[PDB]
């Protein structure tokens, strides 16, 4: 399956995802990106059914950029998250659902970092740390065991290291290189990938 | 003044003026003719060119293997009506594996042309046709006017200056039933010549001929293919 | 008052006549048909120096083997061009063949005149297109040149002139052109007539020229290539 | 079943000039907790609230849509809704989707705006009102809550006794429900004040 | 039928929409409206025209309307078109709230309504809405705000404005006696009482031929209020006393 | 209620330097019974094209009527008769218009190209088509293809020059393969119909096959 | 198809003229009255038929909407019938959604909003009627008026129709906020009498009331009794 | 069925087999599984043959319209997004399509993979079909970006030959293509029997 | 639905609705545009501060895409409608083509929308004229002007609106390679040209400047006054 993980800090928000695009016993790509850049300060990580994910992500991204360009100011993380949730829910019971599981991140001048969890049934949640896919079963307990509300940013990278290395050890699939990214008051930065 | 602005506004004399203006549009077009014998039906037409470098406008079209028309008036309306006729004939073949009887096609044509002249804002079909066909009842010639009123003629001549043509036709109506195909075509050409304006003769560049008969699909003669028919006049 | 679809006491749709008047406001365009090819020449009519002459797209290609030259309004053509192109491509899709010239002219002609006010569409067209086009291209039948008018009336022409100076241009084209021209001679005569009409002195910057030949696809003359022809012109 | 997808429970009780309404906190997908900070009881008036157990997507959607309708109503009439009108409103909202319903079983609790006379009621997932004078339950641990309410309920209880009783029932019905729990959040509604307390609840 | 058509949506021979011009001509006779943006509030001051001894008192107001928790607007023109526009505004606010779970910013809203109005004056064949609006609100983007709209669909932010009867005179004093950025809510209310006293030349402020609104932020949340009779009359007494001392 | 029913029949076309042959049997069957005995599967489209249809008979009939109408429409509009490539492309489009309720018909076109040579096109029921030198379709496709590959194609045979396929050898091979198909296939074998497309026109020849 | 263009359009002076003409028709009808007593609300109009051949009971002008709110008009008849039907339908829709009796202010708002639509819609003309509604909602009386323009007004006491200006003068003279129901209905009966052109027989006027007990028309014997004084 | 395509220093190569099957019966050994969208775009056919051909031909018509409107050629990314948006309107409705789009854009040689389930990605090397797994090993071991033109030809031919050998549903002839700045060319069409003779 | 033909032909071939649309366009504040070596600049005229309007809610130069901007002259509501429509189409282009939009593409789109409303049923033509400026991906400077008839051209320097003939004559006499060499010389050229209609300047003008990657530049009043002075 696909994998997502997000850890939120007092100032930043750390996000990651795998770079594989397998399709029936064959890893068709090694440098794939599951991360969409909503705005200059909001991101979107998307995994789900092949084909639905990119369509839904591009729709939301287009709408948010059009908002920002129509108004002069960008949407907030929480407003964007609720907009996306509303669209997913509205499509849930129609003739064409989207099978998408999302991790949204963003920064705001006042509220601070925003990590937003959302499943494919259109349930939204705000959590200090979240995950998706099958890898969530082998990395969530670690996040519980070595996570504190004030955790420093470097400690956050180390904690994610624990998670990815456990996923190497005990999981069944192969996730040889991951994406990592951090949003803060100064925009978004792409950190170098955790690989083996 | 105010009784000739819409097609739904009866004039105090029991006349709709728009329909009459459409008739006028049909009368301003170039001349055309139709004939029927006991064996064939022949259309004879007179195309004209806007300038000396432009071609002469086509004015005979195909509908089916057993029907043909010859237009006189706004082309676009003629094209629309050709579309309608061809679709009807094809539907008859698809459903009934059989040629559409001509009379029925002319009836559908009349009914289709009737709707415009009774609704507000729509305008009459500004085109005049001369349908030639060959059904199980034999040869037929019909005429259609913008008012949805079709006529079962044995010979006619619509268009500009067409009245001298009609005079010649009514002059020799006795022979048409017994004539050969050649004599019939020569009668038609001769009348359409009566229409021409004095110092202007029939040429390969301004004539087209259509024919349908017992064992002969509808065929169009034009350009040098018409020379065999013209040579003899 | 006086609906769009109304017939004058002569038998002419008023809107059509007024649309035919708008073609005189347009610049002058020429087209000549020869065995070796067909050429289009038009006048860009640079109002003020401050505007890029290259930004007046007043000749476009419909397909690799078709060309179009227009006169009238800038804005009215755009939809007719898109229709012509999508029809050409549709034909290629279905039949894997190249859409002929008469057929694309016919489709564009039908798309004209389907205007009205009552029971058409949520946003159908209202007034007739006020533009006169020139289609020229090479088909299975050889070089072709077709002329279109707001009335949905199209005819294949040997040489035609459309636009503000269409009269006089036509007398010239008629005196010069013969049945055995050459493509280059056609470019020369066309450029000379254009020079004779334009108010401004002819230069490579304030015209466009295009030819289509059996071998080469529709070709646009380049600034240097234009200078090369104009110098001896 | 569908209701068991996300678990959850709600409760409401009555007393002498007071009403209480409680709901758990867990939010998960089948057998995995996702957060312990999920909100289910939604503010709806000065002393009127609403709880929704069932599908989380549906809880959130219904809450937002009902707030939409009530906002418009109050702004068009210039008066707060009264509990009975709210109950009928939700009944029409749920019943509009009789074929393809929302999967929630709302419970309402709030004093009247004028006489402050208690009022609780519960609704099916297709809009069946049920007004009681003692209590109403809903969620996945409904039977445990009936067992507790029947034994621990007595009439005309002051706010202290009422809060104790409702908290005890809520805690003791969760411990025997495997897919609902990890925190209980209580609202006690009186004429003047509103009290919100969180109880020490097993996190297993 | 073209005979009876009015052509309410077609250009005149100088590029001016006549139905729009007449619509704006209707407004210049309804009650006056005033805008004043303070540094700690916003305030609407329109005149109560329904001045009869046999009318009843109902609702919290008669010309001020709430649109959200954090927004209100006053109307000048036709009463019925006013009601229609108010309803659509309320719907817009709730639709934004449902999509984003955030209160609708103020220019979000004003431009949504004006877009409806403009579209209405662009195609359709109807008469345009003969209403001009004044709004007030707060949002985290620009703070206290004061907008205005017209039958055309144009709006504008105004530090102080006047739409309705005697608009020229009211805006003339408002230009003469506005301290840009140097106005408390109390001073703005006093300026309103003065300007209106001028404009409502019929008698003097009876404390009953007037409507006042205040929008403030209190305890972190917006609070909207319509001034009662006692405070209004006290303000008028203070105004007359100040003018008397001045002379 | 099943809307389809298999109706047997086989069809075969093989292209040459200056000719094309399309041939078919004339049996119609349903289940273990036999509807008729004079139902040819090969239909004439133009003076240089023929098409054979096999499969569900109602679909075959509807499709050939649709084809005739489309061909008439095109002639009226474009003022020329279609070519074999035009009909191939048009049929690929017609068939895919029912991807989600497909025609149960196996089509194989055969005629002359614009340079005067032979052309053969084969089709899947959903539309996919390709140009080929010989193809067979229907009930006896599997037992017909290998022999054509051996004889016309000269596959698997070494030290034999690749002689061009004359018209005589083509007619013989067609007849022989149809005899064998009738011998070992219940669905076909009632009477052989051979249409020969060439520059002069289309000829028809008939040969009797064994009834049972 | 139907005309898709508005027939009421602004004039150069910015006045919707057709609405003015509808108001003229209203001002040229039969008189009407309404007062808001401290403990009830009274409507009363005049129903002077044209001959002895009209059944007074055949039709009524004072009509209820629900058990607790009703209305009367002055203007044209058929328009009043249409508006009565629309009001009853809107009341029943409100009851169906909310399961509670519709408040009078809201029913007036809704009927008026229905009245605006015909000032702007396409191919239609304004209603030539003004209504008065009476209700007893929230233990409190309500009196509203609604005109062709779609505007409504809350009234303490009003009189519309022919000679309505003089009637409003009368009522301005005779309002006393501490009034009681019987006195209010008596004062109304008088106001109609201020201009009537004949003898007010029991079968030439109508009245309807509202109180806690519920809006309900007055039977003619009751009317004669009240008219006794 | 086996299709193949890889970018390298000198363009993007394309190679494919030519077998069609109907169950266990070999319907044709002369299919053209390398569709020629345009002079600058190529597209392979895997899965449903009719679907691939019809939708790729629609793409060709759309691209021609675009180049005719804007006066510039479409990119590989744009063409691929157009195909993906065209097929996503039938998710779960029974389409079978697997395609690699490849050309030479303003960003250099491009290679996008598009499926009927909606996938769309770009990559250096691809291979899709039933014999894809048998070709990926040979490609991966032999593939190199700086690989020469003759070497790239050899790698493609060997990969498709090996896929044909080990796979029951792929075979026939290996067609091979080149995509360059000027446009694509066709290199060779080598029968598998001849390749067996060469490699043994 | 209202289905009357608002715009209709007239004897001598005139679209009187179109003509009246441009007559409305002639009642709007002058907007100007020039094209230089590496900078484009848009210049408008503000009617009056009025000391009470909020100039933030009155903007007259707007951005359609990060690399494309536009200025109009005519009615305001129509301008707002066209701007929103263009914004939607730029974003749709980004989503579908995955490459930045180009100035000619969006100008073509806007002109097509104007033509559509000029030939549809029950629709009044837009009385607005636009000036689109920007840089394509190739980094080439561009300037297009769109009339209410649906016609567009490319320009080196055109002025649209009130007093357009005067400003166009000024630019036509003055536009030379010398005046585009220095970005300041171009900004000052636009300021000077505008200064042939407006009165006050500094507090009676707005300016806009855009560079290759540099985002839209709004010149503040103090800097604009300094630029005029340096011109002084």
């Amino acid at each position: 399956m696909e994998y997502l993980i997000g850890i939120q800090g007092p100032d930043y928000v750390l996000v990651a995802s795998d770079r594989v695009a397998a399709s029936n016993i064959v890893q068709m790509k090694d440098d794939h990106d599951k991360m969409f850049k909503m705005s200059e300060k909001i991101l979107l990580l998307c995994v789900g059914e092949a084909g639905d994910t990119v369509q839904f992500a591009e729709y939301i991204q287009k709408n948010v950029q059009l908002y920002k360009m129509r108004n002069g100011y960008e949407l907030s993380p929480t407003a964007a998250a609720n907009f996306t949730r509303r669209n997913l829910a509205d499509c849930l019971r129609s003739r064409t659902p989207y099978h998408v599981n999302l991790l949204l991140a963003g920064y705001d001048e006042h509220e601070g970092p925003a990590l937003y969890y959302m499943d494919y049934l259109a349930a939204l949640a705000k959590a200090p740390f979240a995950a998706h896919g099958y890898g969530a079963f082998l990395t969530l307990s670690i996040l519980d065991r070595y996570y504190t509300p004030t955790i420093s940013r470097e400690r956050a990278v180390e904690l994610l290291r624990k998670c990815l290395e456990e996923l190497q050890k005990r999981f069944i699939l192969n996730l040889p290189t991951f994406s990592v990214r951090i949003i803060d008051k100064n925009g978004i930065h792409d950190l170098d990938n955790i690989s083996f | 003044n105010q009784y000739d602005n819409d097609v739904t506004v009866w004039s105090p004399q029991g006349r709709i003026h728009q329909i009459e203006y459409a008739m006028e549009a049909v009368k301003q077009g170039s001349a055309t003719v139709g004939l029927k014998s006991k064996t064939h039906a022949v259309l004879v037409a007179l195309k004209r060119a806007q300038s000396e470098l432009a071609a002469h406008q086509k004015k005979i079209l195909h509908v089916d293997n057993h029907i043909g028309i010859s237009i006189a008036g706004l082309t676009a309306d003629a094209r629309l009506l050709c579309n309608f006729m061809r679709q009807e004939c094809l539907d008859s073949r698809f459903v009934f594996d059989r040629p559409l009887p001509v009379s029925r096609l002319v009836s559908l044509i009349g009914s289709k042309t009737q709707i415009p002249t009774q609704r507000y804002g729509r305008r009459p079909y500004g085109v005049g046709l001369l349908i030639a066909g060959y059904d199980d009842m034999g040869p037929h010639i019909f005429q259609t006017c913008p008012s949805a009123n079709y006529f079962d003629c044995r010979a006619m001549s619509i268009g500009a200056r067409s009245q001298s043509a009609r005079t010649y036709l009514e002059r020799h109506m006795s022979e048409f039933m017994e004539c050969n195909l050649n004599e019939l075509v020569k009668h038609g050409l001769r009348a359409l010549r009566e229409t021409l304006p004095a110092e202007q003769d029939l040429t390969t560049k301004n004539v087209s001929i259509g024919i349908v008969g017992k064992d002969l699909e509808f065929t169009i003669y034009d350009d040098d293919d018409v020379s065999p028919f013209l040579e003899g006049l | 008052y006086r609906g769009v679809n109304t017939f004058s006491p002569e038998g002419r749709l008023f809107q059509v006549e007024y649309a035919i008047e708008a073609i005189k406001l347009g610049s002058t365009a020429i087209g000549i048909q020869t065995s070796e090819g067909v050429c289009l020449a038009v006048e860009k009519r640079i109002t003020s120096p401050l505007m890029e002459p290259s930004s007046i797209e007043k000749i476009v290609e419909i397909d690799a083997h078709i060309g179009c030259a227009m006169s009238g309004l800038i804005a009215d053509a755009k939809t007719l061009i898109d229709k012509a192109r999508v029809e050409t491509q549709n034909h290629w899709f279905t039949y894997n063949e190249t859409m002929t010239v008469e057929s694309v002219t016919q489709a564009v002609s039908n798309l004209a005149l389907q205007f009205g006010e009552e029971d058409a569409d949520p946003g159908a067209m209202s007034r007739p297109f006020g533009v006169a086009l020139l289609f020229g291209g090479v088909d299975e039948k050889g070089p072709q040149l077709f002329h279109m008018d707001p009335s949905g009336t199209f005819v294949q022409c040997d040489a035609r002139a459309i636009g503000s100076a269409s009269e006089g241009a036509q007398s010239s084209l008629q005196e010069v052109y013969h049945k055995s021209m050459t493509l280059k001679e056609a470019i020369k005569s066309s450029l000379i007539i254009l020079k004779q009409v334009m108010e401004e002195k002819l230069n490579a910057t304030n015209i466009e020229l295009a030819t289509v030949q059996p071998g080469q696809n529709f070709h646009m003359f380049t600034k240097e290539e234009l200078e090369e022809v104009i110098k001896d012109i | 079943s569908i209701m068991s997808y996300n678990g959850g429970a709600v409760m409401a009780m009555k007393g002498k000039n007071c009403v209480a309404i409680a709901a758990d906190r867990r939010f998960g997908i089948q057998a995995q907790m996702v957060t312990t900070d999920f909100q289910k009881i939604f503010p709806m008036g000065d002393r009127l609230y609403i709880g929704l157990a069932g599908l989380a997507t549906d809880v959130q959607t219904v809450a937002q849509r009902l707030k939409f309708r009530l906002n418009l109503y109050e702004l068009k009439e210039g008066r707060q809704i009264k509990p009975y009108t709210l109950m009928s409103m939700v009944a029409n909202l749920l019943y509009e989707k009789r074929f393809g319903p929302y999967y929630t079983e709302p419970v309402i609790a709030g004093l009247d705006p004028k006489t402050f006379k208690p009022f609780i009621c519960s609704l099916d997932l297709i809009g069946c009102p049920m007004v009681t004078d003692d209590f109403v339950v809903s969620g996945t641990c409904a039977e445990q809550m009936y067992g507790m309410c029947e034994s621990l309920w007595e009439p005309n209880m002051d706010p202290d006794h009422l809060f104790e009783t409702i908290s005890q029932a809520m805690l003791n019905a969760v411990d025997r429900d495997a897919v609902s729990g990890m925190g209980v959040i209580v609202h006690i509604i009186e004429k003047d004040k509103i009290t919100t307390r969180t109880l020490k609840a097993r996190m297993d | 039928s073209r005979r009876y058509d009015s052509r309410t949506t077609i250009f005149s021979p100088e590029g001016r929409l006549y139905q729009v011009e007449y619509a704006m001509e209707a407004i210049g006779h309804a009650g006056t409206c005033l805008g004043i943006l303070a540094n700690d509030g916003v305030l609407l001051a329109a005149e109560r025209r329904n001045i009869h001894k046999l009318l009843d008192e109902v609702f919290f107001s008669e010309k001020i309307y709430k649109l959200n928790e954090d927004m209100a607007c006053s109307v000048a023109g036709i009463t019925s078109d006013a009601n229609v526009l108010t309803n659509e505004l309320r719907l817009i606010a709730q639709r934004y709230l449902l999509q984003y779970q955030e209160p609708i910013p103020c220019e979000q809203l004003v431009t949504a309504l004006c877009d409806i109005k403009q579209a209405y004056t662009q195609f359709g064949g109807k008469r345009p809405f003969g209403v001009s609006l004044l709004y007030i609100g707060w949002d985290k983007h620009y703070g206290f705000q004061l907008y205005q709209s017209d039958p055309s669909g144009n709006y504008g932010g105004w530090k102080a404005t006047c739409i309705g009867n005697n608009s020229a005179a009211a805006v003339s004093m408002l230009k003469q006696d506005y301290k840009e950025g140097e106005m408390t809510l109390k001073s703005a209310l006093a300026l309103a009482i003065k300007v209106l006293n001028k404009t409502m030349d019929v008698s003097k402020l009876s404390a009953e031929k007037v409507e006042i609104a205040t929008l403030t932020r209190e305890n972190g949340k917006t609070v909207i209020r319509v001034l009662k009779q006692k405070e209004v009359e006290q303000l008028i007494k203070k105004h007359e006393e100040e003018e008397a001392k001045a002379e | 209620f099943s809307p389809y029913v298999f109706n047997g029949g086989t069809i075969l076309a093989i292209a040459g330097e200056d000719f094309a042959i399309v041939a078919s049997d004339t049996r119609l069957s349903e289940g273990f019974s036999i509807h008729t005995r004079d139902s040819p599967k090969c239909y004439k489209l133009t003076d240089k094209t023929v098409i054979g249809c096999s499969g569900f008979h109602g679909d075959c009939l509807t499709l050939t009527k649709i084809i005739e109408a489309r061909l008439k429409m095109y002639k009226h509009s474009n003022n020329k008769a279609m070519t074999t490539g035009a009909i191939a492309a048009m049929l690929s489009t017609i068939l895919y218009s029912r991807r989600f309720f497909p025609y149960y018909v196996y089509n194989i076109i055969g005629g002359l190209d614009e340079e005067g040579k032979g052309a053969v096109y084969s089709f899947d029921p959903v539309g996919s088509y390709q140009r080929d030198s010989f193809k067979a379709g229907g009930s006896a496709s599997a037992m017909l293809q290998p022999l054509l590959d051996n004889q016309v194609g000269f596959k698997n045979m070494q030290n034999v020059e690749h002689v061009p396929l004359s018209l005589d050898r083509a007619m013989r091979l067609v007849k022989d393969v149809f005899i064998s198909a009738a011998e070992r296939d219940v669905y076909t074998g009632d009477a052989l119909r051979i249409c020969i497309v060439t520059k002069e026109g289309i000829r028809e020849e008939t040969v009797s096959l064994r009834k049972d | 198809r139907g005309y898709s263009f508005s027939l009421t359009t602004f004039s150069p002076s910015g006045k919707l003229v057709q609405i003015e003409y509808a108001l003229a028709a209203v001002a040229g009808g039969a008189p009407s009255v309404g007062i808001k007593a401290a403990n009830g609300v009274v409507l009363a109009t005049e129903k002077k038929q044209k001959s002895i051949l009209y059944d007074e009971r055949s039709v009524h002008k004072v009509e209820p909407i629900t058990k607790h709110i009703g209305l009367v008009y002055s203007g044209m008849g058929p328009d009043y019938r249409v508006l009565v039907h629309r009001a009853r339908k809107l009341a029943q829709q409100y009851y169906l959604v909310y399961q509670e009796p519709i408040p009078t202010a809201q029913l007036v708002q809704r009927v008026a909003s229905v009245m605006q639509e015909y000032t702007q819609s396409g191919g239609v003309r304004p209603f030539g009627v003004s209504l008065l509604i009476c209700g007893w909602n929230e233990g409190r009386p309500y009196l509203f008026q609604s005109d062709p323009s779609g505007a409504y007004f809350a009234w303490k006491a009003t009189a519309m129709g022919k000679n309505y200006v003089n009637g409003k003068t009368f009522l301005e003279k005779r309002y006393n906020e501490d009034l009681e129901l019987e006195d209010a209905i008596h004062t109304a009966i008088l106001t109609l009498k201020e201009s009537f052109e004949g003898q007010m027989t029991e079968d030439n006027i109508e009245v309807g009331i509202c109180n806690e007990a519920g809006f309900r028309r007055l039977t003619p014997t009751e009317v004669k009794d009240y008219l006794a004084a | 069925t086996t299709t193949l395509a890889f970018k390298f220093r000198h363009g993007v190569i394309v190679a494919a087999d030519s077998r069609a099957t109907a169950g266990a019966y070999i319907a044709s050994q002369t299919v053209k599984k390398v569709i020629e969208i345009n002079p600058y775009l190529l597209g392979t056919m895997a899965g449903g043959a009719a679907d691939c051909s019809f939708w790729e031909r629609l793409l060709a018509r759309q691209c021609r319209i675009y180049e005719l409107r804007n006066k510039e050629r479409i990119s590989v990314a744009a063409a691929s997004k157009l195909l993906a948006n065209m097929v996503y309107q039938y998710k779960g409705m029974g389409l079978s399509m697997g395609t690699m789009i490849c050309g030479w854009d303003k960003r250099g040689p491009g290679l996008y993979y598009v499926d009927s389930e909606g996938n769309r990605i770009s990559g250096a090397t691809f291979s899709v079909g039933s014999g894809s797994v048998y070709a990926y090993g040979v490609m991966d071991r032999g593939y190199s970006y700086d690989l020469e033109v003759e070497q790239a030809y050899d790698l493609a031919r060997r990969a498709i030959y090996q896929a044909t050998y080990r796979d029951a549903y792929s075979g026939g002839a290996v067609n091979l293509y080149h995509v360059r700045e000027d446009g694509w060319i066709r290199v060779s069409s080598d029968n598998v029997a001849d390749l067996h003779e060469k490699y043994s | 639905s209202y289905d009357r033909a608002i715009t209709v032909f007239s004897p001598d071939g005139h679209l009187f609705q179109v003509e009246y649309a441009q007559e409305a366009v002639k009642k709007g504040s002058t907007a100007v545009g020039v094209r230089g070596r590496d900078i484009v600049v848009l210049g408008v005229e503000k009617k009056s501060v009025a000391k009470l309007q909020d100039e933030r809610t009155v903007r007259k130069i707007c951005a359609l895409d990060d690399n494309v901007c536009m200025a109009f002259a005519g009615l305001t509501a129509d301008a707002r409608i066209v701007i929103n429509r263009a914004r939607v189409e730029c974003q749709s282009h980004r989503l579908t083509v995955e490459d930045p939009v180009t100035v000619e593409y969006i100008t073509r789109y806007i002109a097509s929308l104007k033509q559509r409303y000029t030939q549809s049923n029950g629709r009044r033509p837009f009385g607005i004229s636009a000036l689109i400026v920007g840089f394509d991906f190739d980094g080439t400077p561009r300037l297009y002007q769109t009339d209410p008839s649906g016609t567009y051209h490319a320009w080196k320097a055109n002025a649209i609106g009130r007093g357009a003939k005067s400003v166009r004559e000024f630019l036509e006499k003055n536009y030379t390679d010398e005046a585009i060499e220095t970005d300041d010389l171009t900004i000052k050229l636009v300021i000077k040209a505008l200064l042939e209609v407006v009165q006050s300047g500094g507090k009676n003008i707005e300016l806009a400047v855009m560079r290759r990657d540099q985002s839209l530049k709004i010149l503040n009043p103090e800097e604009i006054e300094k630029y005029v002075a340096e011109i002084e």
